[PDB]
């Protein structure tokens, strides 16, 4: 199998989607919240259920994102649902690699957050691959902004690389957000083309969701 | 978790670190002691866990004063903790007032050191019940008993320990009041040998001591010669 | 109502209504003892009456006793836990005779009420260490102001009365004294000591014989506190 | 007196408390210095002017001594307290031992420091890594980095702070007997280690420099500006 | 939760464990006692290229007869080997003698483990020191060479390796080690077992070595007389 | 699993873990045994070593010209205990002129450990000890536990494998009163014996004596000098 | 005990004091402080968080207080908290009075105070004081001056700052609309009116929620004025004139 | 010996819980008012007692603190007897240094950071009591409120207590600039009379002044006099 980890909004949601639609195989997607249930038993019963219904449909793919919300360190002094969470986890585990045999199906994980998981979760005979999602750093960055901009008409006027030069750890999730409100208040607006200053001003309203505390930590 | 510390009432208002401490005290071997008109008369059932212990080792009876004993059950360690305070404490009397201490204050004395450990998180409650026992031609004979919580209480025949119920049934027939300690003695022996189980325990040594006229109200142990005719009155009885 | 939050539950620290847990277990711990006892104030006199157990025949029964002497003109009871409350009255005897000292006069009983009370309030807002589960009423005569009952409790409350209980039965005793307290006087005669006997035997249904209460009280015309005897005692009880 | 310990082994044989103080170092802004043959140069990022802020009082540079001074990475709190019981040492070994400090010293007394408060009890450990410089008695240039766990070394150059790592990366290959030829060489050096980092350049940079026998000097706005164009 | 203080179900100190488990991070150092003298070798194990090898001092003098190897948290070493000197002068002044190796030993394991947390002092220790220390030394039973743990447990050794390849430069240690064996031959190999377990590739400037001898002082190996010592090696 | 976290915290049962825990730290140690005469006082230990190239820890101490000690358990908590030891004779000789009762020196032993067994933060005393002195009132043989408790004994042994020991002094407890200072030491030996796994022998490696008697201060014998006790066992 | 402890002054796994970010998210919503750095004075501007018909006036001022005859400052978070830390200020200027018979520097005072807040944040067992303040100030070695402090012991010099409740778009504003080395006292009041009118959202300037105070050498000598009801609200009618004439 | 640590310490969205339990507290206490006329101030709180056994005077909730001080409370008891110990101790410090009686906004202020104090000292709880105190000092009358946070306020009038919202809203239509003792007197008496629960009696409530003559608590005889209009 393999995890897909990397800080928030680097592609890792992206990636497999882009490999189900690319793929020949039965592609299964659940998020980690989907797995925590009300009711005793039903957490194990769906991850046992959607490896069940992962044999009977050839070859699969079954691509649990947001892991991070059923598997953890594991601390046994908790209460409340974390017991349950934890037997979701331990189904899950035996799924990925028990008594039986898996058959002919494969697994994908995301996780924004992968320190806090379970060296028995992703111990090398669970998960093999490890793979890490890194932000853009100069250049991906203008691919981003090229493909998110490719079905939007600009005016001859827009510095990409004006926008790209800055080091300000921007996402890709991030750009998607710049050009996505860019073309609202262009739209806003009434104008007829993006510009230079209406880039600007979207990419400063995205970034003032920062917050935090700026002596704090520096 | 409202039973991890001495200064915290559980719901009900009960001090569980107090409680437990009581029952550490109740897994010891009985200890009784017996008031008369002569004096006071102690009685210990030690057992022998190792046949090469000496004879006299971990005396469960002490001298706090010239004229006071003291009979404990529990940790060990606890009570001769508390032995050496009541030293300190008839000591620090006689220093400053110029006399021996009365059994009744020195009880009391104790009594508040023992209860200053049940109030605060920083110290543990004492794991052991003892008794102090004296004579005086002013006061006459005296025999208290403390708990862990602090509680002491005049007494004219206690019991701690294992089989504290049923050597206070035994205690209920003697009629001590009209006694003379050399009766008292045997009466002592005797009771001690009646609570003590044979088949549990392997064997235990007895242990007394008095204070009273006979002995001019110094407390001290009993003669060789009288723990003997007692033992033997003792097994004589257990027909 | 009862939420709780952190360890207001473990230590003397604000409940989210605004409670002290700890301070309510304290009351609670009064009548772990199993006693009552009943103050009264009289026209010219104060008595304090409680319950006196004797498990087994092997106790000694003179030294069983709720009463103490705090000063010569100065008496107290008290109930709850054993221990804490020999403590709390060995700390009384201190403070009177520190005021005594100091000021070179008898020190009044609302005084010494509220210097233990200052004391205990010390208890509860402090969490390395408990409230005293025990409650301590003092009686005696004023100089300007007749006989004195005053009653603090673990909290560090301590009101003045006219009448009062503590213990296991405390709510029906007040009832019963209040009752009395409204129709005349709640008794106005030395005398009172048959209302706060009744009032106790009443509660119970005790019907006490001479060795199972004790008695104290404190006179204008003899204001030293005294502890009757087993003999005065049973002269009241048949006298009722 | 509160006296609890903070600082406590973990299994594995662990200090996370030092641990975590590391990750408090790395959030800090980068910092770099590099010891030439008669100057040692300190460098240092900074994240942001604001154009309101007085450049005056946050200087992340600062002189124990005449012949020493220092540049931390960390929290700006725990750096003006260590620096000032650097400064007061450094007036007391003058007052004892009657002669300037080394840089070695003040570095062990600031680095046992550092260890101290993270055996002692009811106390936080520092959260700084400090680029001490100098120039010893002798002549000879001197560069030392303390960390939080109280552990310091003598480095040719290095850099402590945000992208640290890439930085030190930076000034391993591009460091050499050529590069630090020349005192205009040296300084140029840093700037470009620093432009590994930081984006703008020029106005985002602070630079000291410490001489033989002239004291410590800032690099006006002029002059960086023009290390940058040569550099360019 | 869990104080300093205390006790593990198989009675072993939770802290005093860690803290020997903390001694597995260090470098290698090897300790070896023969009749003409005491050698100490460890492994510097640079980190940069760009950090000098001159400003790490895994090896110090205590006195002029006693040297010190150190493995472990090498800020805590400082406190310890601040003591040992200080102790050592003292005795001098006091009886105009040289301390012995097990006395200076001694002395320094008794303020190991002297940490608490209530009832202690204004700022005693809060753990204990995770560091292991190797004293070697001629005093007048001759060379001597004790080894010391966070424990507080001190004994002498006649070779002793310790590190985070403790276990195999100890195995490497026996078959080689004979008592009649020469300080050549120890320095020798110790040598050979140190580039053996250091996975970086042995030379004058990563490795630190001291002796002592019942004439000479202590003394630290400079490079030309450690380039001359590898060479055979 | 929440009461046995602290030593001030009683469990429902009214024990003490953290003071079980200590007494079971004295159970890893290692093997010591002691035993009396109507005229000496015989300690043997068994001593021993990490490793093959390391001295063996040594066992017994001197506190003064009429009391030694066997330790078993945590040599630093042992040290700090003989050097409580030793100061309190000393100060018995100086203010009286006269050697400490070995009975009041216990006392003083029991006393002092007490007090960390009801403190929050404190920690039990991890060493338990074989006392052997002589007084005016004749040999003693004292045991010691992490628990402040002493027992005055005939013959005792503590450490592990040590109830083997055991079953051998109570078996032969009824000759040790009238033998001679030879043979009373071979029944040490003989014990000490038992409680060694099988295929291995008393040595004079790992085996240490110390003997006080009427008019013998107490002497401790190790290497070579155990040789003459060990001949004919 | 070890269990009830809150452990105040430890760091988090990622390097975060948690006490001291809780702290400064405290004075996050305590009432708005401005201060404007001018050519020939300084000024505080603060939203008087307190308006009820049935408060006194009592003092010279709600949140400004007076440290020297040439200094002063504001307070935002906890008032109790602040009380402490203006005492202490008191203390620490006057004492360096006595020792050097000179008033002390305003960079020197701040680093006294800021001292103490370090303190706090690194050993102690004690919650860190969760107050943010500003310092105008006047001295022969920087002139006019402006200073601001946080709650882990931290502060820098300022040309026009704000903090409390709307801080980000009072900077914002600030940043904008501030001309460095051209503002004389007049333009900086403006300024900080028409600041405090858009970061208090709910209602307008009604003068009552306002307390400004200003810092100028006149003869030689410092002089510190809270302006007086008259004055603030002629400041917001001309305010009002100048929004109504751009539009 | 005794905690070393704060138990009052901030939350995630940075509000001191202990203290707001502690307001939660002082919240459900006994009603108490406080009005500041035109020349003097007069301080009300109810005191009904539990039964017909409780001695009314036995105990009092308006305490003089100096010949011109008086304050209440609205909260528990026993730490109002604390704060007004200290209070006196304070009041007559300031007397020894300075030869005059402590103006009423001093002694506000030192008996806040004695409450202050509380909330950041080492195992300690808040002051769970709300105090209001009145003075006439320079030819002027002040009436100040002192919560458990340590945070002090300037009223002309106001209430603390159960139903402090009514009594407040009440206070605002009623009140007046010019108003006179008497008139303050008897707005006083209304407003705890607007949540009373029962028949006001000279048993059931307590009052005190303070005027150019100095503070003083209200005889029963004046209380009853007053309730009767
Ligand atoms: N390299 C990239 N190329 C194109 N789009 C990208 C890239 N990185 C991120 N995005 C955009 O990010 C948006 C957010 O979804 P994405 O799959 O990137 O999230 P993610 O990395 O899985 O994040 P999270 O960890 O929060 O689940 C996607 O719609 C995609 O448009
Ligand atoms: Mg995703």
């Amino acid at each position: 199998g393999v995890i897909l980890y990397g800080p928030p909004g680097t592609g890792k949601t992206l990636l497999a989607k882009a490999v189900a639609n690319q793929t020949s195989a039965t592609f299964l997607r659940v998020v980690g919240s989907e797995l925590i249930q009300k009711y005793l038993g039903d957490g194990p019963k769906l991850v046992r259920e959607l490896f069940r219904v992962a044999e009977e449909h050839a070859p699969s793919i079954v691509f649990i994102d947001e892991i991070d919300a059923i598997g953890t360190k594991r601390y046994d002094s908790n209460s409340g649902g974390e017991r349950e969470i934890q037997r979701t986890m331990l189904e899950l585990l035996n799924q990925l690699d028990g008594f039986d045999s898996r058959g002919d199906v494969k697994v994908i994980m995301a996780t924004n957050r992968i320190e806090t998981l379970d060296p028995a979760l992703i111990r090398p005979g669970r998960i093999d691959r490890k793979i890490e999602f890194p932000l853009p750093d100069e250049k991906t960055k203008k691919r981003i902004f090229q493909i998110h901009t490719s079905r939007m008409t600009l005016a001859d006027d827009v510095t990409l690389d004006d926008l790209i030069m800055a080091k300000d750890d921007l996402s890709g999730a991030d750009i998607k957000a710049i050009c996505t409100e860019a073309g609202l208040m262009a739209l806003r607006e009434r104008r007829m083309k993006v510009t230079n200053e209406d880039f600007k001003k979207s990419k400063e309203n995205v970034l003032y969701k920062k917050q935090e505390g700026t002596p704090e930590g520096l | 978790g409202y039973d991890l510390s001495a200064s915290t009432f559980s719901p009900d208002g009960r001090v569980f670190q107090v409680e437990y401490a009581m029952k550490a005290v109740e897994n010891s071997s009985t200890a009784i002691g017996i008031r008369c008109k002569d004096g006071v008369v102690f009685g210990v059932e030690k057992l022998v866990l190792s046949k090469l212990y000496e004879e006299g080792s971990n005396k469960r009876l002490f001298n706090v004063d010239r004229h006071v004993g003291m009979a404990v059950a529990g940790l060990l360690a606890d009570a001769r903790s508390l032995a050496d305070i009541a030293r300190e404490e008839a000591s620090n009397f006689r220093s400053n007032f110029g006399y021996n201490i009365p059994l009744k204050h020195l009880a009391d004395r104790v009594a508040m050191y023992v209860h200053a450990y049940t109030l605060y998180s920083a110290v543990r409650p004492f794991g052991c019940s003892f008794m102090l026992g004296s004579y005086s031609v002013n006061d006459g004979a005296q025999l208290y008993m403390i708990d862990p919580s602090g509680v002491s209480y005049g007494y004219w025949g206690c019991a701690i320990g294992k089989a504290r119920q049923a050597a206070k049934t035994e205690i209920e027939k003697l009629q001590m009041k009209e006694m003379t300690c050399r009766d008292i003695v045997k009466e002592v022996a005797k009771i001690i040998y009646i609570v003590h189980d044979e088949v549990k325990d392997k064997a235990f040594e007895l242990e007394l001591s008095w204070v009273g006229e006979l002995t001019n109200g110094r407390h001290e142990i009993v003669p060789k010669d009288i723990r003997e005719e007692a033992e033997k009155y003792a097994k004589e009885s257990l027909k | 109502r009862g939420s709780s939050a952190g360890f207001d539950r473990h230590i003397t620290i604000f409940s989210p209504e605004g409670r002290l847990y700890q301070v309510e277990y304290a009351f609670k711990a009064i009548n772990q003892g199993g006693l009552t006892s009943v103050a009264v104030r009289g026209k010219d006199c104060a008595v304090i009456v409680t319950q006196k157990k004797v498990p087994d025949k092997l106790l000694d029964s003179s030294t069983v006793t709720h009463l103490f002497k705090i000063t010569e003109n100065i008496g107290c009871v008290m109930t709850g836990m054993t221990a804490d409350s020999r403590s709390q009255v060995q700390r009384a005897r201190y403070e009177a005779a520190n005021w005594k000292y100091k000021y070179g006069y008898e020190i009044p009983v609302d005084m010494l009420c509220k210097r233990i009370a200052d004391i205990s309030q010390v208890y509860t807002q402090n969490a390395e260490m408990r409230p005293l589960g025990c409650c301590m009423i003092l009686i005696g005569i004023d100089e300007e102001q007749g006989p004195q009952v005053y009653k603090c409790d673990p909290a560090g409350y301590y009101c003045g009365f006219k009448a009062t209980a503590a213990g296991v039965k405390q709510t029906e005793s007040t009832s019963f004294l209040e009752k009395k307290v409204k129709k005349k006087f709640d008794w106005t005669f030395e005398q009172t000591v048959e209302t706060a006997i009744t009032c106790l035997s009443t509660v119970l249904s005790i019907d006490f014989k001479p060795s199972e209460i004790e008695v104290g009280v404190v006179t204008v015309e003899n204001p030293k506190f005294r502890i009757l005897t087993e003999a005065e005692i049973d002269a009241h009880l048949v006298a009722l | 007196s509160y006296d609890r310990a903070i600082t406590v082994f973990s299994p594995d044989g662990h200090l996370f408390q030092v641990e975590y103080a590391q990750e408090a170092v790395k959030k800090g802004s980068t910092a770099v210095g590099v010891r030439g043959r008669d100057i040692v140069v300190l460098g240092v990022e900074k994240k942001s002017v604001a154009k309101l802020q007085d450049e005056r009082t946050v200087r992340k540079i600062c002189a124990l001594d005449d012949n020493v001074c220092m540049a931390f990475a960390g929290l700006t709190a725990d750096a003006r307290i260590v620096i000032n019981r650097a400064r007061v040492e450094c007036q007391s070994h003058r007052l004892t031992v009657e002669d300037p400090v080394t840089v070695e010293y003040i570095t062990r007394y600031i680095a046992s420091l550092k260890q101290r408060y993270t055996q002692s009890n009811g106390r936080r450990p520092f959260g700084i890594s400090a680029l001490i410089v100098g120039f010893d008695f002798d002549g000879t240039p001197r560069l030392y980095q303390t960390d939080p766990s109280g552990t310091y070394h003598a480095w040719k150059a290095n850099a402590i702070g945000r992208g640290a790592k890439s930085v030190r990366e930076f000034l391993e290959k591009n460091y050499t007997d050529e590069a630090i030829e020349t005192d205009d060489l040296t300084i140029k050096l840093v700037i470009k280690a620093l432009l590994e980092v930081v984006q703008s350049g020029g106005k985002n940079i602070e630079l000291a420099v410490m001489r033989r026998d002239q004291s410590l000097k800032i690099l006006n706005p002029e002059e960086i500006e023009k290390y940058v164009a040569e550099i360019e | 939760y869990r104080g300093v203080n205390t006790f593990s179900p198989e009675g072993r100190l939770f802290q005093v464990e860690y803290a020997i488990e903390a001694i597995k991070l260090g470098s290698t150092a090897i300790g070896i006692q023969t009749s003409e003298g005491v050698c100490l070798a460890v492994e510097k194990r640079i980190t940069s290229p760009l950090m000098e090898p001159s400003s790490i001092e895994k090896i110090v003098e205590i006195d002029a007869h006693i040297g010190c190897a150190m493995s472990g948290l090498i800020a805590d070493a400082k406190t310890l080997i601040d003591k040992a000197r200080v102790e050592t002068q003292n005795h001098w002044f006091t009886y105009n003698e040289t301390m012995t190796v097990e006395s200076v030993t001694q002395a320094v394991s008794n303020l190991a483990l002297q940490f608490g947390e209530e009832d202690a002092d204004p700022g005693a220790m809060s753990r204990p020191f995770g560091v292991a220390l190797l004293f070697g030394g001629v005093d007048e039973k001759g060379p001597q060479l004790f080894h010391m743990d966070p424990s507080g447990t001190f004994v002498q050794c006649d070779a002793r390796a310790i590190g985070s390849a403790s276990e195999g430069a100890q195995s490497s240690l026996q078959e080689v080690y004979h008592k009649s064996m020469t300080l050549k031959e120890a320095i020798k190999s110790s040598l050979i077992i140190l580039k053996q377990v250091m996975e970086e590739k042995l030379n004058a400037t990563n490795i630190e070595l001291a002796t002592v001898q019942p004439g000479q002082n202590f003394h630290m190996f400079t490079k030309e007389e450690l380039e001359e010592v590898i060479k055979d090696i | 699993n929440q009461y046995d976290n602290d030593v001030t915290v009683w469990s429902p049962q009214g024990r003490i873990h953290q003071i079980e825990y200590a007494m079971e730290a004295v159970k890893q140690g290692s093997a010591t045994v002691g035993l009396k005469s109507k005229t000496h006082a015989v300690l043997v230990a068994l001593k021993r070593a990490q490793s093959e190239l390391a001295a063996h820890q040594k066992k017994i101490l001197h506190v003064d010209n009429h009391i030694g000690i066997s330790i078993a358990g945590l040599t630093a908590d042992a040290r700090l205990l003989c050097n409580f030891m030793r100061q309190e004779c000393l100060d018995s000789r100086f203010v009286f002129d006269r050697p400490l009762p070995v009975s009041r020196l216990v006392s003083l032993i029991g006393s002092k450990t007490q007090i960390p067994t009801q403190r929050y933060g404190r920690r039990p005393y991890g060493v338990g000890l074989l006392i052997a002195g002589y007084d005016d009132m004749g040999p003693h043989i004292f045991q010691t536990c992490p628990s402040a408790n002493y027992f005055d004994c005939r013959a005792m042994s503590i450490g592990a494998r040590s109830q083997s020991a055991r079953t051998y002094l109570e078996r032969h407890m009824s000759e040790f009163m009238e033998c001679n200072l030879n043979e009373l030491v071979k029944h040490g030996l003989r014990a000490l014996r038992e409680t060694l796994p099988a295929e291995q022998d008393l040595t004079t490696k790992n085996v240490s004596i110390g003997i006080v008697g009427k008019d013998l201060e107490f002497t401790i014998y190790d290497d070579d000098d155990v040789s003459p006790f060990l001949e004919g066992l | 005990s070890r269990r009830y402890d809150s452990r105040t002054t430890i760091f988090s796994p990622e390097g975060r004091l948690y006490q001291v970010e809780y702290a400064m998210e405290a004075i996050g919503h305590a009432g708005t402080c401005l201060g404007i750095l001018a050519n020939d004075g300084v000024l505080l501007a603060a939203e008087r968080r307190n308006i009820h018909k049935l408060l006194d006036e009592v003092f010279f001022s709600e949140k400004i207080y007076k440290l020297n005859e040439d200094m002063a400052c504001s307070v935002a978070g906890i008032t109790s908290d602040a009380n402490v830390l203006t005492n202490e200020l008191r203390l620490i200027a006057q004492r360096y009075l006595l020792q050097y018979q000179e008033p002390i520097p305003c960079e020197q005072l701040v680093t006294a105070l800021c001292d103490i807040k370090q303190a706090y944040t690194q050993f102690g067992g004690k919650r860190p004081f969760g107050v943010s303040l500003l310092y105008i100030g006047w001295d022969k070695h920087y002139g006019f001056q402006l200073y601001q402090s946080d709650p882990s012991g931290n502060y820098g010099g300022w040309k026009a700052t704000c903090i409390g409740n709307n801080s980000a778009a009072a900077v914002s504003m600030l940043k904008q609309d501030y001309k460095e080395g051209e503002m004389t006292l007049k333009s900086a009041l403006a300024l900080a009116i028409k600041v405090l009118n858009k970061t208090m959202d709910v209602s307008k300037l009604s003068a009552e929620k306002v307390e400004i105070a200003t810092l100028t050498r006149e003869n030689g000598k410092t002089v510190i004025r809270v302006l007086k009801q008259k004055e603030v609200e002629q400041l917001i009618k001309k305010h009002e004139e100048e929004e109504a004439k751009a539009e | 010996r005794g905690y070393s640590f704060s138990l009052t310490t901030f939350s995630p969205s940075g509000k001191l819980v202990q203290i707001e339990y502690a307001l939660a507290a002082v919240a459900g206490g006994a009603p108490s008012v406080g009005i500041k006329a035109a020349n003097g101030v007069v301080l009300a709180t109810e005191k009904k007692q539990k039964s017909i056994l409780y001695d009314e005077r036995s105990v009092h909730k308006v305490e003089p603190i100096t010949k011109h001080i008086g304050l209440v409370y609205s909260g528990m008891g026993p730490d109002y007897r604390v704060l007004v110990h200290r209070a006196r101790k304070l009041a007559q410090q300031y007397y020894l240094v300075y030869q005059e009686p402590i103006p009423t906004a001093q002694l506000v202020q030192r008996v806040a950071s004695v409450m202050q104090e509380y909330t950041q000292s080492g195992g300690v709880r808040p002051f769970g009591v709300s105090l209001l105190i009145c003075g006439w000092n320079e030819g002027r009358p002040y009436l100040f409120q002192s919560d458990p946070s340590g945070a002090y306020f300037a009223w002309k009038a106001t209430a603390m207590g159960k139903n402090y919202v009514n009594g407040k809203t009440f206070l605002e239509k009623r009140y007046n600039e010019d108003l006179e003792l008497e008139d303050a007197i008897h707005t006083a008496i209304l407003t705890l009379k607007e949540s009373f629960e029962g028949q006001m009696t000279e048993d059931n409530i307590e009052v005190g002044i303070c005027n150019e003559a100095g503070f003083r608590r209200l005889t029963p005889t004046e209380v009853k006099d007053y309730l009767a209009a």
